[PDB]
């Protein structure tokens, strides 16, 4: 209790500090030079705002008690700033409510005050101007109570607090949007509150009502102005429209809004995924398997960090559906055994002819298939299965019985495998001819209508690839 | 409105610019080189 | 003053089309 | 999922069904590019009484594609349903299609109105003026101006 | 209240100017309250829970008189009522088959992806339970590689309603299946084992299949006839596609601007 | 800096593409040569 008592002076200081001037260094930077920067869609102040984000998804996340950050809440609302001269004392007061901090213990208003929490923007005539301020002002504050993770009693105050930041919205649609881009800083910001906003909706029920809302944020773009929130609101309206089932996915085949052109290249690689899924659920493979790679490979700034695991797992599940098939772990991870196993098992059982192995597997892990929203396996993945396991048998032997490789592979009858072994004709895999008197099948081998057309298909592909690589090599090296 | 958005929408052409750095510098290499 | 200011970028849109034109040509010329 | 319910021949499913496209369009916005020419049938016929709020939620359909020379013959045809409505900001766009087309045919009547005129509907010019209006009676002469240069 | 909402309600209906009070008295409920959700009041929708009722014996007396169009507007239109916006979702008489009837028609008409995007939305009805959802995509897990007669087993067992006007379709999209899938190395085979698998006898369908078909009817042996590809000319759409090819690997090597 | 938006969550691999081979039939296939050189 003394060692307690000593315990409690040193936690507050250094995040008073840091925590303090990050906001101060790089806001102030952000709000001042907003004014100029011919491309302040995100000043580099706001990428240092999105930086500063990353240290305090880690750093603190709660509205902070032991009296931390519980006086820099009053401090940074409690600014009317109406013109410079009248922001010098409030330059001294962000070191004098350090001196109140010091001198005395802080006051920590949650839950309470955090209503007029938000009256301070309105303290003696105070501005609307400079929203980028205000806006980050609505978002610094606010998140991190959401961040709180209370779900009790200010959830309502978390949506009246998203309340005035739908008049940040009414002040990001009328006020005087004219080439300061305050709207697209706030479309950056309007990404962060959305995701928040968004985790908001996913602790409470569906949002139909704000799902018109988001209907109207993504169309308010590409006509007011065209910058990447039509990037952060078309994901931010995929993610619900993909866990729902209808209609939503002929309007991403129609959606003439794929190209948002650059997207800091996370929310681009994750649009390739999300995309990349929906082409996967309408069983379109080829189309699909190429973003899923490319989205795989787009994003990956870890070392098992998550739904990088969920792409990579999801890749495979579109080339389980081929018939061309790799070995998964090749990228393995010390934190990715659990949810890779299973997952490999069932690849482990499908790079075999035997179905047998394959049945038992829907049965086993079911309730896998559950969590993991992909049903859709196991209605056709059979199909790919046998095709692996007769385009196997067929590469073996030259002449097999019908009534051999039937009861190998359980088919349970001799007269089925005719119509197996006849749709792996019709079908194209194999050439194999069939007397339909005595029950075998002949399989001849040839060449040279191969070396004639099919390796130079490959080589274009290379070789178009590869003079991408030059074209692009070039253009991004000729900055100097 | 109309004389609003149309000024803004132009503003956003301005990667032609940069282009234009680009081929300044370009520019630049081959008459010094010369 | 909007009617000026958006007359005059007119002028400027010219401007980088000419540019955008001309370099070209001085690239070409420039090997020879 | 309200498209089947377009064939049947009396106009008192028609009128709910216009009814309710401009409810749940806000969901399906992007449906009735699957549904253009049973909006064409609903406007187009001279026997159906509602024909022109068709031409209305093709306006706003064709806006949410896109289609502004869809959406500029619908400010066309959507008739005094249309003229009625313009406090919005659906108003700018409209006067974005309609005014630039009607700049630039300004100077293609900059060339030979002397013959071979283009008739221009009411509308086409009627909201040039009517718009117009707003800077007659609205204390502003600069935007006026501009408006009276650019119509040539 | 709702004057004579279930009158010709258990019996049958045989006549059509029945089936036309029947639409008016639709078209009554459609001018008193909805189809929408209409937030307040949710428990006004006593004409709207026996409306579906009076819709599903619609649809089945739209698949018997087999109004086709109109099955799918009474389809589409259930449909989105047991996809209400609303989350209230109260059981109904024909829910866990009328997803069938559509499952089946959906298939009926080769449309393969909306038949992979409807099973989304009942997660583990679909798979778990529900044997007239499980049965019928049972039934095309059967379809999928090639089994023709283990369908028709599955065929030969349905305990439900009719199916038959959809199920009829699937008989004629097996019929130009082995229709389809003869051309194959079936070098000969003798009569009867086609009369299994295909159907009929000694029919006038033999005629149809050995004459608008080929297979030529001999002595008891449809015959098969040969055909080749020689791969001789091209040599040349080769030589041509490789000048695209090359053009294109020189054109791109070539760029400069 | 690259925070990843978290709603969500040789010497090993030819010879791992081998022991996909290897994995489910004959694990340690040394002994089964013994026990079938008698049966047949």
């Amino acid at each position: 209790p003394p060692g307690g008592g000593e315990q409690e002076p040193p936690p507050p200081p250094a995040p008073q500090d840091v925590e303090m001037k990050e906001e101060a260094a790089t806001g102030g930077g952000s709000t001042g030079e907003a004014d100029g920067k011919t491309a302040a869609a995100a000043a580099e102040h706001s990428q240092r705002e999105l930086d500063t984000v990353t240290l305090e998804d880690i750093k603190e996340h709660v509205k902070q008690l032991e009296k931390a950050v519980s006086g820099k809440e009053p401090r940074f609302v409690l600014r009317a700033l109406r013109m410079l001269p009248s922001t010098s004392r409030r330059l001294n007061h962000y070191v004098l409510y350090k001196a109140v901090q010091g001198f005395f213990t802080s006051n920590n208003a949650t839950r309470d005050f955090l209503l007029p929490f938000l009256e301070e923007p309105m303290d003696t005539e105070a501005d609307l101007q400079f929203r980028p301020r205000t806006g980050k002002a609505a978002s610094t504050p606010l998140l991190p109570e959401v961040e709180a993770y209370l779900q009790l009693l200010v959830v309502i105050f978390m949506m009246n607090s998203k309340r005035y930041k739908e008049a940040q919205k009414i002040s990001d649609d009328l006020m005087q949007k004219i080439s300061t881009q305050n709207r697209r800083a706030l479309d950056l910001v309007a990404a962060k509150c959305y995701y928040y906003h968004a985790r908001v909706y996913e602790f409470l029920d569906k949002l139909d009502v704000v799902r018109s809302f988001l209907h109207a944020r993504l169309r308010t773009a590409t006509l007011r102005h065209d910058a990447d929130g039509q990037a952060t609101l078309l994901n931010l309206l995929l993610r619900n429209y993909l866990h729902y089932s209808l209609y939503d996915q002929a309007e991403k085949l129609v959606s003439k809004s794929v190209f948002p052109e650059q997207a800091n290249n996370n929310e681009w690689a994750r649009y390739l995924y999300y995309t990349g899924r929906i082409k996967a659920i309408q069983l379109e493979y080829s189309e699909a398997r190429r973003t899923m790679t490319n989205a795989l490979r787009k994003a990956p700034q870890h070392t098992a960090v998550g739904f990088k695991q969920t792409v990579h797992k999801l890749l495979i599940v579109v080339e389980l559906l081929l018939g061309e098939i790799p070995d998964r772990l090749q990228f393995r991870q010390p934190s990715l055994k659990r949810s890779l196993m299973p997952y490999f098992l069932l690849t482990q059982a499908v790079r075999t002819g035997n179905l047998a192995k394959f049945n038992q597997v829907l049965d086993q892990f079911g309730e896998k298939f559950q969590a993991d929203g992909t049903y859709t396996l196991i209605i056709r993945l059979r199909h790919n299965v046998i095709k692996t396991g007769v385009r196997m048998i067929s590469l073996s032997y030259s002449r097999i019985s019908l009534a051999d490789i039937a009861q190998k592979l359980q088919l349970d009858s001799p007269e089925d495998a005719e119509f197996i072994v006849a749709k792996a004709i019709r079908d194209g895999v194999i050439e194999a001819s069939i007397n339909h008197e005595k029950g075998y099948v002949q399989s001849k081998e040839m060449i040279d209508i191969y070396s004639t057309r099919e390796p130079q298909l490959a080589f274009h592909q290379r070789i178009s690839f590869c003079l991408d690589i030059h074209n692009m090599s070039v253009k991004a090296m000729r900055f100097p | 409105y109309l004389s609003k958005i149309e000024e803004l929408q132009l503003i956003v052409n301005d990667k032609s610019q940069n282009l234009r750095r680009l081929q300044a510098q370009r520019n630049e290499l081959n008459a010094k080189v010369r | 003053d909007l009617y000026s200011r958006y007359k005059k970028l007119q002028q400027e849109l010219e401007f980088l089309e000419v540019q955008e034109e001309y370099i070209k040509d001085e690239q070409k010329n420039l090997k020879k | 999922g309200i498209i089947s319910l377009l064939d049947e021949d009396e106009p008192q499913l028609k009128e709910f069904a216009l009814h309710k496209l401009n409810a749940v369009v806000n969901d399906f916005w992007a449906e009735i590019s699957e549904s253009v020419d049973k909006i064409e049938v609903l406007y187009e016929d001279e026997g159906f009484r509602s024909r022109q709020f068709a031409a209305l939620v093709a306006s706003k359909v064709f806006y949410h594609l896109g289609a502004f020379e869809e959406s500029l013959n619908y400010a066309l045809g959507a008739g005094d349903l249309f003229n009625v409505n313009d406090n919005s900001e659906y108003v700018e766009t409209i006067i974005a299609k309609c005014i630039d087309h009607y700049t630039k045919q300004c100077v293609e009547n900059a060339d030979l109105p002397e013959g071979e005129k283009k008739p221009i509907d009411q509308r086409l010019e009627g909201i040039v003026n009517k718009m117009f209006q707003r800077c007659l009676d609205d204390h502003k002469y600069k935007q006026a101006i501009g408006i009276a240069l650019e119509t040539r | 209240m709702y004057e004579q909402l279930k009158g010709e309600w258990n019996r049958k209906s045989p006549n059509l100017s029945k089936c036309g009070e029947e639409l008016g008295r639709l078209k009554l409920v459609l001018l008193e309250l909805n189809f929408l959700p209409t937030t307040g009041t949710k428990l006004t929708k006593q004409q709207l829970i026996l409306a579906r009722d009076i819709l599903e014996i619609g649809a089945q007396w739209s698949i018997l008189r087999k109004d086709i169009p109109s099955f799918e507007r009474y389809m589409a239109q259930l449909k989105c009522y047991y996809f209400d916006y609303k989350e209230q979702l109260p059981e109904s008489a024909y829910m866990h088959q009328l997803l069938g009837l559509n499952l089946l028609f959906l298939l009926s008409q080769n449309r393969v992806a909306e038949f992979h995007t409807e099973l989304e939305r009942l997660p583990a009805k679909d798979i778990q339970t529900n044997v007239y959802i499980k049965h019928p995509v049972s039934l095309e897990q059967y379809l999928m590689e090639g089994s023709y007669n283990k369908v028709f087993l599955a065929k030969g067992n349905i305990p439900a309603e009719s199916y038959t006007f959809f199920i009829d379709i699937l008989l004629d999209t097996i019929r130009d299946e082995i229709a389809g899938c003869i051309e194959k190395a079936y070098e000969k085979i003798l009569f009867t084992e086609a009369t299994r698998i295909l159907f009929f006898n000694t029919p006038k369908k033999m005629t149809d299949y050995a004459k608008k078909r080929g297979w030529v009817l001999g002595p008891n042996n449809y015959y098969s006839f040969a055909s080749q590809q020689q791969k001789p000319e091209d040599t040349t759409i080769p030589s041509t596609e490789l000048a695209k090819q090359v053009i294109e690997y020189a054109r791109q090597l070539e760029m400069i601007v | 800096m690259s925070e990843k938006k978290q709603p969500v969550d040789e010497d090993n691999w030819d010879d791992d593409n081998v022991e996909d081979d290897f994995s489910n039939q004959l694990r340690a296939e040394l002994e089964k040569h013994g026990y079938k050189m008698e049966t047949s």
